[PDB]
This record gives C-alpha cells, structure tokens and sequence, in this order.
RNA sequence: AACGCGACGAUAACCCGCACGUAGACGUAUAAGAAUAGGCUCCGGCCUCGUAUCCUAGCAGGCGAUUCCUCCGCCGGCCUCGAAGUGGCCGUCGGUAAUUCGCGUAUUGCAAAGACACGCGCGGGAUCAAAUCCUUUGCAGACGACUUAGAUGUG
RNA sequence: GGGAUAACUGGCUUGUGGCGGCCAAGCGUUCAUAGCGACGUCGCUUUUUGGAUGUCGGCUCUUCCUAUCAUACCGAAGCAGAAUUCGGUAAGCGUUGGAUUGUUCACCCACUAAUAGGGAACGUGGACCGUCGUGAGACAGGUUAGUCCCUACUGAUGAACUCGUCGCAAUGGUAAUUCAGCUUAGUACGAGAGGAACCGCUGAUUCAGAUAAUUGGUUUUUG
RNA sequence: AGCGAAUGAACUUUAAAUAUGUAAGAAGCCCUUGUUACUUAACUGAACGUGGGCAUUCGAAUGUAUCGACACUAGUGGGCCAUUUUUGGUAAGCAGAACUGGCGAUGCGGGAUGAACCGAACGCGGGGUUAAGGUGCCGGAGUGGACGCUCAUCAGACACCACAAAAGGCGUUAGUACAUCUUGACAGCAGGACGGUGGCCAUGGAAGUCGGAAUCCGCUAAGGACUGUGUAACAACUCACCUGCCGAAUGUACUAGCCCUGAAAAUGGAUGGCGCUCAAGCGU
RNA sequence: CAUCGGUUCUGGCGGGGGGAUAAAGGCCCAGGGAAUGUGGCUCCUCCGGGAGUGUUAUAGCCCUGGGUGUAAUACCCUCGCCGGGACCGAGGACCGCGCUCUGCAAGGAUGCUGGCGUAAUGGUCACCAGCGACCCGUCUUGAAACACGGACCAAGGAGUCAA
C-alpha cells in the first residue's frame, strides 16, 4: 500500500547512554557496553523527546513497517540488559549417573568453559565454550542448578542453548531416559 | 491477504450473547428501579468475586446488579434529561470502576451494619502488597505447604509438579514422592515465595492458589445510597476519596 | 598450460661488405578510504552537477632586450617504492612572456631529388660461452627420450 | 483379384478399480435444476473362527540416474535394554548364490554390511512364381530376395623462443571402504530371560600406491 | 423490436448482418393485323412478316494494358498444408466432403535456426521513407518516459494447449458480500467459570471429561448435565461464556492479478548466448 | 566556392479560423457555504506544542451569477517567411507556357578559382578485415531425405540422312 509514514518509540532511562553513529548503536550502562549494527534495514534514528529515542520509516510496504517493531525490542533489550541483565538458571537432573559440571574461566580470550562429564555413564568429557560476555557459575541455593548471567540476551540464550543440545540423548528412548540440562528459570539479574 | 493465525472455533454449546444480553440488562434494571425504595453501590476493587453469590442467598429480601458499569450508568441515565427517576443521574456519577448497584427495602442502618460486618479470608489477587512472608520447607513438598503442620498434612499431588516447575519452584519427585530437595530433607534451601511488603504478580498469586494459602480479606466497600422518597444523595464513607467520574 | 609466470648462473665485444628507416598518440594531464535511511571539513562551513581542477600566448613557436626567481628537464647525493616494482628531497647545469617592447614570417599566389648524424638487420671470417651428435653408463628404455661419466682426477 | 495408410512415438510415462445410488460449491437455455458435477459414503467383486513366464544368452568392463538394499545422519512408534518398523536428507562407497528349471521370477535354504532397481537409436569387447492337386495339400520344383577411410583422446617424443639450474601453480583428475575384538561392562535398562552406547585401544576384508630384507616360485650366469 | 399491432425458429407491422442463385435495352419493348407444318375452346401460345417512340441523359455504380468467331500448333493432366463451414467417431487421437488461401515455376526483410508463421513480391545504380520485427551487449537502434505488480533451492522473457482439480499455499496486492464496534471491536493480561447435582442407567471403580440416553432449572455478568489435561475414583488445571485494564477499526467467506507446488529419470547444455531483480520480467 | 534547378531531411519565426467564440486564471462586483478551522478566546507536561469554540478578523478556501473580454494559452485545422545538410545535373541552335518584362529562378548547371606527368588514375596477383554464402548433375516424391554418377587433364562424343 505504500505507507507514507510510521514510527515507533523506545524509551530510554535516566541511567543510560545510547549513540547511533549510521545504525551501529551502542548502549552504554551501569552493566558495561552492548554493541550492534543495524545497517540490513532502512531504519530513520532521531530523538524526540528528552529520553525517546524516534525510529521511522517513509514510503515503506508492510514489510518495513514491521522491520520496525522487531529493531524496537532489539534495542530495548540492548537498555534493559546493560541495565538490569538476564539470567538463566539451568538444572541437570539424573536418574542413575551423577553428572558432573565444572566451570573454569580461561586466561586467554576470556570465555569461560563449561565441561561436562558422566551423562549416563558415556567416557566423554563434553566441553562447551560460552559466548565472549556471559558468566556461569555453580548455584548453593539449589542443588544442582547452573546459573548463566550476562547483558548480551543473545549471548546468555545462546550460551544456555548450547548446552542442551550438547547433552542430548541419542538411540534411547526419551520417555524412559530422563538424564539431561534443562533451562528452569529465565529473567534478570535485578 | 495471507500469512494470518487461524481462528480456533470452539465446538462448544454457549455462544456469543451479543446485543440480545445488553438490553436485556437495560429492561431488567428499568424494570426494577420503581420496585425498591433504596438504591445502594458498592465497590469491590482487586477480589475475587466468587463470594458475591452467598450475599445473593443471605439477602434474599434485596435485587443486586453487578455487570457492566457503563450499561448500568445508560441504563440509571448518564445526563438529567434521560433517566428513571430524580437523583439516579447523581448515581452514574458514582459508577467508575469495579462497581454494581444494590436494590433494598429495609432499613439503611441494617445493610452497612452488615457489611461492615462481612469479613471472609480470600486468595490475594494480583498486585496486592503481601502481608506474610511464607515459605515451603526445604524437604518433601506437602498440600499445604508447611502452613499446617506436615504431620497433619498430606503430600501434594504428583500431577502438579508440571505446574511447580512452570510456575517457578525448582522442585523434583524422587520414588513418586514430590520433593524440594532431598527425599529425607536438608540437601537445598528452600522456596520462599512471597516477601514482606513486595506486590504479589501472577506467578506467587498461582502459588499462593495451589497451596491452598489465603493472604488476603474479602471485604466489600459501600459507596452511597439514593432514596426513592427522598430524590438525593449521600456519599457514605468510600467515595469521599475513591476516583469518580 | 609443450603459444602461463618468476628467481638465478654463464653469453656474442670485433673487423670486411650492403638493405631499409602503430586493432590506431595529437594536453593521448588528474590515486584517499568509506557511507549511500548519509558524508566531507580550514571546525568558519560545505555536498544534485567532472558544466570540476591543473596546464595552455611566442618561426611546428625565431633573435635581441626591459624585466623576473616561477615552472620544466638532465645528472649526481641521500632515502624511499616488490601484487606484474618508483617517486621524494637536496645540490650542479641547461631551458623558462609573471610585465612591457624592436627586427624577421609574404609571390608555396582562396583547402587538396643535397650534405651530415643515429638505429634495426642481413652475408663472410675471427673471439667467447654453451648445447647436441660421439664414447661409456643402466637408477632408464617399443623406438625416440632419460640418469651418469669423459680436459690430470677423491679420474 | 481390385481399392486405402510408406510406418510408431516424440512435454509420451509412474500410487491409489469400475458400475449405480445419496450428498453437493459453482456455472448454466432465464435463475443451484435443460442440466454438468469433485471429495466422501452405501450396494457388487468381498468374508463371523488363521504359482506364473519364449528364443536368447553368459561373463567382464566403462559411464550415468535415483525411484536407497547396506553403510552416515536425523523425525515418529509401548521404542525399557537388545533387535527392529515407518518416514525424510542423501548415489560418497559397496551391492551373492544354491534348489529348481527351456529360461526366469515367486517361494524355500545358505553367506554377507547388504549382497536395490534401472538408462546408454534397449552401451564397448525367407519371396515370390510355376507345376500338380481342391472337402484337404504339397514339389530334389525353380530362380531370386539379402555392404575400410577420417578423427577425438592418452602415452612417449618433438621444431622455434640463447643454453642450463631452482621454482610458482591457472586448469584437469582426486580415495579410501566395511567389519570385528579389548575397555566402558555383565554396567545403565530389566520381573526374568537377557543386554547397549560415547571417549580411548588393537586388528581384519575390500580398494589404491609402493617395495624385495626375509619365505615360496622361476634359471640364455648354461654356475 | 413489439405483442400500450393481431395471432402464437414454427408469433408477426417491420427487419437484420453475412455469404449465396437470377435480370438491369436498340442484339429493346408493347400491343394491332394477317399465316403455319406445332398447340389451344380461342394471335390462347411459338415462328414469319407489320407500327411507334426516343440516337445532342439510349434507361444504376466502378473499372476497362481490347473483344468475339474460325482454323492450326507445343507442354500439362500430381498433390501437401492451413482457415472457415460441415458429416461421423474416440478415453484422446482421427477419418471424409465443399470453398478459399499458401507451396508447387519464387528471389528479399523478420521469427537465433527451419517446406507450411509474419511482412513484401524481383532489370542495373544513387538518395529518401516504411512494413514485419526490434532499440543492455553480441547487433544498426532507448540502460527512453508514465503508473503499478512480481523474488521463483535452475522465476520469466512478445505474440500457442495438456499435466491441472470444486487442488494444495501462516506468499503478496486489489476487490465484492455479510457481521462486530466508545452501547469500548478483535488480541492480550487480572480474575470469576457457580448451586440442585458425586444428575439417570452400566459398575472395584466412571463425580463434566472409558461408555448408552436425556441434556432441565435458580443466581445471574456468565457459566456446558461440558472443550481438553488429569485421577483407580477424587482433587486440581483448562476451554466455552462473563467482568475489570488498554484503546480504534476490525474478521469471515469468496473473486481477480503475479508468485511457489501441482511428478522426475538417466553423455555436459541451453529464453540463441551472455546475463538481467524500482529488470534487460509482466499489463497498459 | 557563389548563384540556380530536382528530390529529401531537419530547425526557427510571422499571421488566420475553430471549438463552452476553449476550459482555466489575474483584478474587481454581488450572494451563499464549509473545514484538513485563520486570527481571537478557554483548557493548555511553555525555545515550543495539542484539544475545543467560532465563519475572516492580523491567513485563506469552495460554489454560483456578472464585468474586464471578441483576454491570453493549450489542442486541431490552415496562409505563408527564413536558415542548416545530403544526393543528383538527364537534354543540347530558336520555337512552348509564363513572369516581378532594357531580362527572369520561365520546356533538365552555369560562373569563378585551383590542382594534375620521377605519376593523376587504373589493372592483376597474394593476404588481412566486416558482412554474406550447403556440392554439382540425374531420379523419386507434395516435398525434403534416400539412390545413381563425379580422382584429375587433353582429344573424341549423342535428334542425322533418304522415301
């Protein structure tokens, strides 16, 4: 239909920096740095009020348009992680074999390794590699429960993803075999 | 065009009641405005409701309305020109939340006298600031959750830990048994579900629910009263500092 | 790649005689990168636009002045350029309308065989440095082809 | 005996029957009734006690397709384990016999990881006539019908670019397969009978490329 | 067309289009008067003779590179394809007539190429202008202009059907018909989701939720003798429905474009190639 | 090269006519109306910006009738004038039709200037380049496609003569 104009609104707290150089926006806060580039679509950036951040299209299908509600919560979850973060708390659960988590944080590069070992009994050490920002760490609240935390939403769920799919059961039947990192809780640091 | 979620239709019985339901609430309310000699509003704000149908069996006498506010503010009359009788137009000024109306015959005095005597513990609704810190014990999870004690107290059904662990609750069951933690006890922590002074969301409200744990009271507020004799209005205690439009 | 390319080793300077001087020059002038729902900048401002910027006067461009320290070129010296390799700076020397003049240009008529100097090659011989044939070799061989060896030696 | 088509297919073929009835959105002679009519469902085949194949082959080899038998990966199934079953991506790599037969398939039996199916103008190594017959038949009756060139590629050479040494790599080909044993482990799982897998370790078949110390074979060294 | 004309394609005052037979003067017309070998009741017909008018509009249009009679002389006496009409038939092909046209004895421009398509017919040359077809490059000529549509895991490409369906498409655009909506639309969240009634049969059990039948009523704002999960039965969760918060347009079925799928084998290959994506595709 | 003739292509200019004597539009005159509501006024998170009311105020718009007005312009048709380029020069005393009449553009190119003999201009061969382009005859057939003949050259070689 091409519609002429339309434009959306994100919020920007008391707390926060944000800067938009051509679309590489950059979110600074009391958590760190968060970075991204948004050059794939035509998105005008201006501001409109002392803490709105204005994002508009012009003369764009119903495919731009919606391009615009997708880059509004990617942005807010960029505000919302550099100012309260995401945590993911993960919980191992066994029927016979006790797995075993250890979490080493490495020198180099600066990714913490998360190791695994003894599900259903396999010899296999599995290692999986955390994304560059997340941290993870044994939880003593609850018995055993892994917690991921971190600003980047992309990172942590990715992070956590990884480890599911690592210890995936294979050939067996999964209505019987239970063995197996399942993520429980999903929300914020604060 | 396309690329539309499809609409589930539900093989059901009850239907849509549509236009034929408002003005049959418009002629049922007409129809009892000259009937009774008082006509009362009472609010109920963030509660559960489920109690409103013992104040239909104990004032038999009465004709009570709860629906929708905005037909009952068209069906008393919004403006002085359209309305049922003197003062019923003072009445929508009163109608702006969760409200309903209350036709009487007897004695003002005897019905707030009543309902200032009306107190019934409830369920906490969403958004409510939370009276009690309660908590599950950090072993085998029971019905009630530690409010009775455990060894009067059953163990909470095996179907539920889907519901637990959806809800929050980090709990297990080890030889069809639901537990916290250890079948035993000691080994975790425990599940504390509710603070002191935190606003109750959803999720602990459910909890709250399925633990058969009531933190809040079911009390109904009476706003005003207009007489049919005497054609006007009083604000009893409540609309003093409710929000009315 | 036997009509793809690179690095390296060693070569062919003499003397005698003789055959000829553009798959398209004519100012054949111009280096940021990057974005294109942005960018450049003297930090003043600027961007549709290369319709721009350098160079361009002089017998096909003479001779001599007045006058000028600007531009061009050659050698060095010191440094830089390697993706299929060049420019910078300094010093010498040669040239040089930024200003103003003087003496030539013609009757080739309105457009369409002289002398000197320098290269590219041919035909002889003499001087190099190699290769092939030759003899041996058998790590090789249908035949060619290939691996060796033969000038004084560890042959 | 006369007449007529020179000849077949070339967006052909594959997995789901036919007949009658009921229902039926639409379109139509003027409208869902002049009527055409799918998907389903009903009646028949079809129900209440568990052999088929004519000419052909047979073997090797090349190459291709996938409509996949095995090997790799996943999705689903009361899939406990083990063994499977159905489906999907997949042609990288491999792909039998025996009994019986005119010959094949079906079935049965054995081996193996399995021993799938196809394509390559369906790959490369008589024809009358005459004679005698006529209820049918023939003929020691006849004559006649009826195909050594060029070039691609590969290997070894090769003129010219001065000879020789050390290189670069455009392009073309391309390679590895399958099974077993030890440990995991008599462990997960299981009432029992039974019974895995990952990591690690060691062999074997096929295939490819080399080599002659040793062990066989061979003797124009004629010792 | 009408049947406010009659009557009822077979109705008609009238009358198509469209092909297709026959006439449109002087070599012609009419009648008068006579004969005959023909015929008739009879110049009633046929023939032979008689009379007239109009030859400076002699009886529509257009064209007219002459026509006719006689005699003589060569070569020919096949068909193939298409349009339209029409007869028969098939599951579909197909077979046979009639007219016309093309090719046969025909060169040229175009459709990349070509028996049957489109344009156009021919001495030797110079100049100009077109047709069919084209103007991104191969290739002469537009990376021409205006408004849209389309993204295809081998799109489509200019003058054409079958597979193919009442087919599948959480692709995209335009439109039609119904319905809801500030008396707060659809979507969401917070809640209620009751009572007779663990309704009647069956029965270890079966309370809405393994089955058979019935499927009623009070409170209502509404709530099914129940939409699913669940239990040995319970319980609990849920859906239908209803209320509060937000606030403006929705949502069902069809239709028409373009796009995907709508079946494929086997040497490596084809809108002619390159390649093209606000086209170098499609419609005007 | 100048002045001409024939054909043709392509630029620019001056008029005339027609349509609703264009429709519009500018400036006036008169009546009417509205909001995508001007100023004002009220509410109004005050460099600023929204909501409502109300018909021209400190902006303007629409509709109708009239004047300037036989207005201009677009479009269609038409009478002419001037420039730029290409190809061509047939014929050979006069005659004809004319005209702007001491001769002209009127039944077909003259005038002026230059160049050309150790080469103006041609020929043949070889080769390169762009575009084009099946191997002839015979025979069959609607046609192609088959089929027969062709190693090459010279000489001979086939509708004749009588009645």
């Amino acid at each position: 239909m091409r519609y002429i104009h339309s434009e959306e609104t994100i919020p920007v707290p008391e707390n926060l920096k944000v800067s938009i150089k051509s679309r590489l926006v950059t979110v600074e806060g009391p958590r760190g740095k968060l970075q991204k580039d948004l050059s794939h679509i035509a998105v005008n950036f201006s501001v409109v009020k002392k803490g709105v951040i204005g994002l508009e299209i012009h003369h764009g299908s119903r495919k731009d348009v919606a391009a615009l509600r997708t880059v509004r919560t990617i942005i807010n979850n960029m505000i919302i992680g550099v100012t309260k973060g995401f945590k993911y708390k993960m919980r191992y659960v066994y029927a016979h074999f006790p797995i075993n988590v250890n979490v080493e944080k490495n020198a180099e590069t600066g990714c913490y390794e998360v190791e695994i070992r003894n599900f259903i009994g396999e010899k296999i050490v599995r290692k999986v590699v955390m994304a560059p920002g997340v941290e993870v760490e044994i939880s003593k609240a609850q018995k055993d429960e892994l917690i991921l935390s971190g600003n980047s939403l992309e990172a942590v769920s990715q992070s956590a993803a990884d480890i599911q799919q690592i210890c995936k059961v294979r050939n067996k039947d999964i209505r019987k075999f239970l063995d197996g990192i399942y993520v429980s809780e999903k929300g914020n640091i604060v | 065009p396309k690329s539309k979620r499809a609409r589930v239709y539900h093989l059901i019985q009850v239907n849509k009641k549509g236009r034929e339901a408002k003005e049959r609430l418009f002629s049922n309310i007409r129809e009892t405005i000259p009937k009774y000699q008082h006509c009362f509003v009472f609010s109920v704000d963030n509660m559960r409701n489920n109690y409103l149908k013992d104040v239909r069996h104990e004032l038999n006498d009465c004709r009570i309305f709860f629906g929708k506010t905005k037909l009952m503010a068209r069906a008393l009359g919004t403006t002085p020109e359209e309305e049922q009788a003197d003062g019923l137009h003072r009445l929508t000024r009163y109608l702006t939340g969760t409200v309903g109306l209350l036709f009487t015959n007897r004695d003002p005095a005897d019905i707030e006298s009543y309902f200032s005597n009306l107190s019934q513990v409830d369920f906490a609704r969403a958004g409510t600031v939370a009276p009690r810190t309660v908590t599950v014990p950090t072993g085998i999870v029971y019905s009630t959750g530690g409010e009775v004690p455990p060894e009067h107290d059953v163990p909470v059904s095996h179907t539920l830990e889907p519901e637990l662990r959806r809800l929050g609750m980090p709990v297990r069951m080890i030889k069809g048994k639901v537990c916290l933690g250890d079948e035993k006890g000691e080994a975790s922590e425990g599940y504390t579900i509710c603070k002191e002074g935190e606003v109750l969301d959803s999720r602990q409200t459910r909890l709250l629910k399925l633990f058969s744990i009531c933190l809040s009271e079911f009390k109904v507020s009476l706003l005003g009263y207009w007489n049919s004799a005497s054609g006007e209005v009083t604000e009893l205690e409540a609309g003093k500092t409710r929000p009315k439009r």
